RNA sequence: UGGAGAGUUUGAUCCUGGCUCAGGGUGAACGCUGGCGGCGUGCCUAAGACAUGCAAGUCGUGCGGGCCGCGGGGUUUUACUCCGUGGUCAGCGGCGGACGGGUGAGUAACGCGUGGGUGACCUACCCGGAAGAGGGGGACAACCCGGGGAAACUCGGGCUAAUCCCCCAUGUGGACCCGCCCCUUGGGGUGUGUCCAAAGGGCUUUGCCCGCUUCCGGAUGGGCCCGCGUCCCAUCAGCUAGUUGGUGGGGUAAUGGCCCACCAAGGCGACGACGGGUAGCCGGUCUGAGAGGAUGGCCGGCCACAGGGGCACUGAGACACGGGCCCCACUCCUACGGGAGGCAGCAGUUAGGAAUCUUCCGCAAUGGGCGCAAGCCUGACGGAGCGACGCCGCUUGGAGGAAGAAGCCCUUCGGGGUGUAAACUCCUGAACCCGGGACGAAACCCCCGACGAGGGGACUGACGGUACCGGGGUAAUAGCGCCGGCCAACUCCGUGCCAGCAGCCGCGGUAAUACGGAGGGCGCGAGCGUUACCCGGAUUCACUGGGCGUAAAGGGCGUGUAGGCGGCCUGGGGCGUCCCAUGUGA
């Protein structure tokens, strides 16, 4: 299974959550990981598209 | 209204029993296409009269038997190996489907 | 026996009655034989109650019993008023 | 809800003035008096030709904008429309302009159409007597809409009311403007306003 | 812990017995005249037959047999019976039988 | 009254052809975010395992007793009976427990769907029609009695009433054999012979009411049978001993090889038997221009199952979820002296899973059971509760407000943008506070009239002080996706085939509208995305509606079986086909 965005934290024994796409660049699989669900958590400082990468939404003000 | 039906003997070979060969024409649900079929029933001759080839009418009633809920009503032509023969190559040809 | 009653329609807490015949034990929103007028216990139309007198007695003559709470929507009816 | 801010950037980027403040949209001034190009930093540069999903876009949105509601509530519309009678399209604005919201508009108490909708929420408009707080009323003929005796008053429908005394209101409407209410008398033939729109090209749109 | 209206079943114990022991007389009496009936007797016979026929009706009216269980049984009785007695015999007693 | 396409094979073109997106749908789940209300909807996986409560009872107008009472029968020293009187615990008997409720495992079959059959059949309670209730005997609980058991209780011993049980009798009337009669598959009529009926309780008691027994009807609910329709694999092609028919029996409400004997050797299959895989079927539902395709979840109809299996009893009715016996698996209790349980009922627990709720309220209403009726029971049902799971409705404001501040973005440093946006000024006013306050409820019953027709009179609302009504009254959450092409929305910066994106075509190699952030923009909005799946687009299984010279596709070539198709004329038949009428199509 595929792990998207920019670095995580998963080592071996990690609980994780499989969703279902492929990466067409790699050949062979055919599964991503959902983020921020069980072991694997979401994109640390990422303010966009965090719908998926599981980031939850940043303060602003203060 | 009890069924009514009209088809050829083939078998007389039962006690007082025989088999009726009923067709029926029709178009093909989707095709369109004007088709026949065919059903077996097994006819009630409690006075073994009727033979092969004797083209008959045979009417719904109380099960006199299992797979036998058919009496004969009358004749309507007789003599009719011809129509009978080809239930028997038919059936004849099947040896020559045995998968081997 | 047979029966006349009140079989529960519309939605929560907007009761619509329908008046029917069926068997004391089928459901009471169940297959019915026979639809014989409706009923808003609200009164929240003028045609709010509603009976084809005709049927109701036949049903009643062969030998069909309505409720304690039937009775009165037909008793409601002139069903019961008998002349003289 | 609704949409709720910036308004005059959308008398522009449709690119035409559809009268959606109160006097402002009406006063030299209208968000496209001054500024008639589309917002943002890209505003005043040379369109390029739009795809022919990009102008039956635009043109629909307009019109929604225009009535300015939800996508959920317009399309239910369309679709019902769609499925009526004859024409079975062009009949859509007789569907929008019975919205409560809309006739009040047209019927002068308020302004803005985000003005009328405040009042028919806070329900200081009526119905054939009946305290209605409910902006999506498809009202239909001899229906009639005043404003409620609480409210009979109020420094805002005087003035509002008031202003009204120039112009020949829709032939589908009438005004007693001293009694404070209307009759929605008929439905809004295509002739009864030519809306900045091509309603032909909604209907092209809709059918993706 | 449960429903008391058990008694529902053990109602039935005794409509079982009831029924039951009313039921084998029925048969071993129906056995005798079956017998008798092929041995000439046609005389001891019919007063089996009839006493046969009355030992059925009898348990009909209650909640045992019902029917043309009684018929199905009273027919094919005399109707064998008197087709027994075909051998000589001599109808002893019509008693039983519109003969 | 209904049909749109685009992207990608080439340097380019036309064609074939596949992959891909835009649409709609869901019992959903997941990510970010989350204000209100309404009406819906919620174990799709383990038909796996379940703690606890509850889901079926009722009548003293069947009967006899317990105790409490109840007053007071009445007393050779705490009572005493005497009913009635209540009510009482059970026992006796009676009705319902076979409906209602859950589940979809099994089932490719007359299970279902549709149209028919039964001269081959049952149908309790309800209604109508005809006649009777003449009398005679007895048992078991209860109570008592001892024994045994830890209990579960249990055996044994002894009395007793009825609507319990038995018998005699009566016979309108019914059944059975043989006859003729008509009719016709065991329908109807009759002749003789022989068999069959019972019940009393309550009184506005001397009259009625609630029940009893036979028969024929009616109506309702069924049982069995039949025709046609109902999935994938022929890489399953042969199947069959109750197998097929007969005769006679057994059995049932009744047909039948349903079972049993005996006799015959038949029965089935390329029109797909037999075997295997999956599945509860339908009304519907989703999509579709349609034809179709897909699906069966809530609601309704039917079938099937009640831990896995088997069996029968009682009964009008079952082979019975909350009845019974047995076997197995599993779990629990116990002085272990041995016994107990069946959530696919309502909630709830566990386990499994990406995932599905309250161990709530009330019989007020509807419906169902019992009863003369009050009244009783009802996790059916009527409500409430939890979840943006869906649909719908509503709010986080409105008018004003600058040549248009600050900050933040670009900048050819002239300026442009966010932007009427804010601020700010007026106005209203979701929420919240006060008051009032439902509909849903009219009958059962009660009065007069005959308790009938009738008027009339009376009790009861769980939801709930809820909605709604009045007044007062506060500017009061916004998020998510995208902005290379398809496809609507562009610019700085960082990065430098790295970190990364991606539905396809493809972007990243120091000037990236394709990564990451930012400004700005497009698109929806208490929602926005994603994943999985069904239909569309796909005329890409093509009946409507396609192809086979070189694109994938003519059998290497004959002969021929079944099968499909068939020239010119006139008749009869009217099978198909066509019309009308009618029933059915809930
Ligand atoms: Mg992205
Ligand atoms: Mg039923
Ligand atoms: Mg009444
Ligand atoms: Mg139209
Ligand atoms: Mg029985
Ligand atoms: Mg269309
Ligand atoms: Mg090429
Ligand atoms: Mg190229
Ligand atoms: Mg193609
Ligand atoms: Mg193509
Ligand atoms: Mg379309
Ligand atoms: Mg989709
Ligand atoms: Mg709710
Ligand atoms: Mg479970
Ligand atoms: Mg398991
Ligand atoms: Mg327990
Ligand atoms: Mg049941
Ligand atoms: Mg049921
Ligand atoms: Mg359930
Ligand atoms: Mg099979
Ligand atoms: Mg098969
Ligand atoms: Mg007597
Ligand atoms: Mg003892
Ligand atoms: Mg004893
Ligand atoms: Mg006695
Ligand atoms: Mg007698
Ligand atoms: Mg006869
Ligand atoms: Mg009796
Ligand atoms: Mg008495
Ligand atoms: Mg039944
Ligand atoms: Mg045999
Ligand atoms: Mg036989
Ligand atoms: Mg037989
Ligand atoms: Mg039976
Ligand atoms: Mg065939
Ligand atoms: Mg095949
Ligand atoms: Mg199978
Ligand atoms: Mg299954
Ligand atoms: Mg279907
Ligand atoms: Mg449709
Ligand atoms: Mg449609
Ligand atoms: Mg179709
Ligand atoms: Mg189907
Ligand atoms: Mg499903
Ligand atoms: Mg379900
Ligand atoms: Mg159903
Ligand atoms: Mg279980
Ligand atoms: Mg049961
Ligand atoms: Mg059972
Ligand atoms: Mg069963
Ligand atoms: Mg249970
Ligand atoms: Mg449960
Ligand atoms: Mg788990
Ligand atoms: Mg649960
Ligand atoms: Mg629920
Ligand atoms: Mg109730
Ligand atoms: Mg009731
Ligand atoms: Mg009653
Ligand atoms: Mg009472
Ligand atoms: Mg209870
Ligand atoms: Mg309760
Ligand atoms: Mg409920
Ligand atoms: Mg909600
Ligand atoms: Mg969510
Ligand atoms: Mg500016
Ligand atoms: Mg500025
Ligand atoms: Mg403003
Ligand atoms: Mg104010
Ligand atoms: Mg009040
Ligand atoms: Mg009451
Ligand atoms: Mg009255
Ligand atoms: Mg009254
Ligand atoms: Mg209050
Ligand atoms: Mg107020
Ligand atoms: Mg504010
Ligand atoms: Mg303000
Ligand atoms: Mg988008
Ligand atoms: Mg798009
Ligand atoms: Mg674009
Ligand atoms: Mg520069
Ligand atoms: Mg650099
Ligand atoms: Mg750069
Ligand atoms: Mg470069
Ligand atoms: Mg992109
Ligand atoms: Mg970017
Ligand atoms: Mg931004
Ligand atoms: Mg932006
Ligand atoms: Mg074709
Ligand atoms: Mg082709
Ligand atoms: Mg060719
Ligand atoms: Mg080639
Ligand atoms: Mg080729
Ligand atoms: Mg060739
Ligand atoms: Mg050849
Ligand atoms: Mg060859
Ligand atoms: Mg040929
Ligand atoms: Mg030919
Ligand atoms: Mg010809
Ligand atoms: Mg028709
Ligand atoms: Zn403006």
């Amino acid at each position: 299974a595929y792990i998207p965005g920019e670095g995580h934290n998963l080592q071996e024994h990690s609980v994780v959550l499989i969703r279902g796409g492929r990466v067409k660049d790699l050949p062979g699989v055919r599964y991503h990981i959902v983020r921020g669900v069980y072991d694997a958590a979401g994109v640390k400082d990422r303010k966009k598209s965090r719908s998926k990468y599981g980031t939850k939404k940043p303060k602003e003000a203060a | 209204p009890k069924k009514v039906l009209t088809g050829v003997v083939v078998s007389d070979k039962m006690q007082k029993t025989v088999t009726v060969l009923v067709e029926r024409q029709f178009p093909h649900p989707l095709y369109g296409k004007v088709i026949k079929r065919s059903k077996k029933y097994l006819a009630h001759d409690p006075e073994e009269k009727y033979k092969l080839g004797d083209v008959v009418e045979i009417i719904e009633s109380r099960p006199i038997s299992k797979r036998k809920r058919f009496r004969v009503l009358r004749l309507v032509e007789s003599g009719r190996m011809d129509l009978v023969e080809k239930y028997l190559i038919r059936r004849q040809n099947y040896e020559s489907l045995s998968k081997r | 026996m047979v029966k006349i009653r009140l079989a529960r329609f519309g939605s929560k807490h907007n009761p619509h009655y329908r008046i029917v015949v069926t068997d004391a034990r089928r459901k009471r929103d169940g297959k019915y034989i026979e639809k014989i007028g409706y009923y808003d216990p609200r009164k929240t139309t003028p045609d709010w109650l509603k009976v084809d007198v005709e049927r109701a007695r036949y049903w009643l003559s062969v030998g069909a019993q309505p409720t304690d709470t039937a009775r009165r929507l037909l008793r409601q009816a002139g069903v019961f008023r008998q002349e003289a | 809800g609704r949409y709720i801010g910036p308004v005059c950037r959308l008398c522009r980027r449709e690119g035409v003035k559809l009268y959606l403040k109160g006097e402002r949209c009406y006063s030299p001034k209208c968000a496209m008096e001054r500024r008639p190009y589309p917002p943002g930093q890209h505003g005043q540069k040379r369109a390029r030709r739009p795809s022919d999903y990009a102008v039956r876009l635009r043109e629909k949105q307009k019109l929604r904008r225009i009535y300015g509601i939800s996508e959920r509530q317009f399309r239910n519309l369309f679709e019902e429309a769609s499925k009526k009678k004859g024409v079975t399209g062009s009949v859509f604005l007789g569907l929008l302009e019975s919205r409560l919201d809309n006739v009040v508009y047209r019927l002068g108490f308020a302004v803005s159409r985000r003005q009328a909708r405040q009042l028919v929420r806070h329900g200081h408009i009526t119905v054939n007597g009946r305290r209605v707080d409910l902006p999506s009323y498809r009202v239909r003929p001899g229906d009639e809409i005043a404003v409620a005796e609480k409210s009979r008053n109020l420094e805002l429908i005087r003035q509002n009311l008031e202003a009204m005394k120039g112009r020949k209101v829709g032939p589908w409407l009438s005004l007693d403007v001293e009694g404070m209410k209307g009759k929605f008398l008929r439905l809004p033939d295509r002739e009864d306003l030519a809306l900045p729109v091509n309603e032909q090209l909604v209907i092209e749109f809709y059918s993706r | 812990r449960n429903l008391s209206a058990l008694k529902r079943h053990r109602q039935s114990l005794k409509r079982r017995l009831r029924n039951k022991a009313k039921k084998s007389a029925i048969k071993t009496l129906s056995k005798k005249a079956i017998q008798l009936a092929q041995e000439g007797k046609a005389e001891e016979a019919l007063k089996i037959m009839r006493k046969a026929e009355s030992l059925i009706d009898k348990a009909a009216k209650g909640s045992t047999l019902h029917k043309n269980a009684a018929a199905r049984r009273k027919s094919r009785l005399m109707r064998k019976v008197r087709q027994l007695l075909e051998a000589a015999g001599a109808p002893l007693i019509g008693g039983g039988l519109s003969a």
